[PDB]
RNA sequence: UUGGCGGAAAGGCCUUGGGUGCUUGCUGGCGAAUUGCAAUGUCAUUUUGCGUGGGGAUAAAUCAUUUGUAUACGACUUAGAUGUACAACGGGGUAUUGUAAGCAGUAGAGUAGCCUUGUUGUUACGAUCUGCUGAGAUUAAGCCUUUGUUGUCUGAUUUGU
RNA sequence: GAACAGCCUCUAGUUGAUAGAAUAAUGUAGAUAAGGGAAGUCGGCAAAAUAGAUCCGUAACUUCGGGAUAAGGAUUGGCU
């Protein structure tokens, strides 16, 4: 916990997020799920 | 009469030779293999089948392949035994691709 | 022995009860001497023994192996005596590349043959092209997933108030 | 390929040079780099930059011989 209290207008600014990336760190990540993964992708070979 | 156990594997040599000198890149990984059979087999005393230097070395000393489908048998030394009373014998398996492959005990006949 | 109090470094203070000595509060008996005229003339602990005996609960570190959140070496962070374990391979995921080999094609600039008489003949050569094929290949070596397969699981040394 | 250039190979000859371990800093040798482009530096030192061939085109000046590959531009593979 901070050791003081501070307003400084960007410590009481109320944060609601949008969006979370979840995109693969292993590279260049296109797709944020494996459904969203498979819908722009269409079917493929191994999709048996 | 026990452990004389043959297996056969495959190791995988393009992740233990990731980033080695070209120049070292076969002789090390005869090393890796004596390596991979002493884990395995748990012995220090490890040969190699002179086919399989020629496997390991067969694109150069630097082309080493990926995967190596490679029997490993523990036998036992005779003639006046050394210190290790049992070594490992690894020999190259003939195979169309070493992919895909699991472990398997292969029975000395 | 019973009650407490004391954290600043308390580790010591006060205690109610019994026993047990002493008591120079007062009065006695006996002793001491030759340490020779002084000689500090010797009076209060730490630690040890196949010490004595009354008790007391029967561990870890280090090497080696392993790890990569660490690292010149040392050092560090991890794991490791039957597990929701560890390892090796695979299986999936995730990423990189860019469509594998092979086989076909009435594709193809054209070209040389022969004509069982040309929609959609034909035997050959031909960079390429199309299809099977966002395929194939690689993927932790410091990626994720430890279930499918195969393994491993009591080696060395030192440490005591 | 223009070539006893470079590169690869045949005959022949060697496989010699202390080695083993993951290779920290600093090095030595070899490299790459966003945007800028010599602002660096005594100084473009070092490095980089279209380099072969074919076609085109080629200024000042000149001792008329040159300058000249001046400058500058285009093409280059494979197949039939």
């Amino acid at each position: 916990k901070s050791l003081y209290t501070n307003t400084s207008r960007k410590a009481l600014e109320e944060v609601s997020l949008k969006w979370i990336d979840t995109a693969s760190k292993f590279g260049k990540g296109r797709f944020q799920t494996p459904a969203e993964k498979h819908a722009f992708m269409g079917t493929l070979k191994k999709d048996l | 009469l026990k452990d004389v156990v043959t297996r056969e594997y495959t190791i995988n040599l393009h992740k233990r030779l990731h980033g080695v000198s070209f120049k070292k890149r076969a002789p090390r990984a005869v090393k890796e293999i004596k390596k991979f059979a002493k884990l395995h087999m748990g012995t220090d005393d490890v040969r190699l089948a002179p086919e399989l230097n020629q496997a390991i070395w067969k694109r150069g000393v630097k082309g080493v392949e990926y995967r190596l489908r490679l029997r490993i048998s523990r036998k036992r030394n005779e003639e006046e035994d050394a210190k290790n009373p049992l070594f490992s014998y690894v020999e190259p398996v003939l195979v169309a691709s070493a992919k895909g492959l699991q472990t398997v005990v292969v029975e000395e006949d």
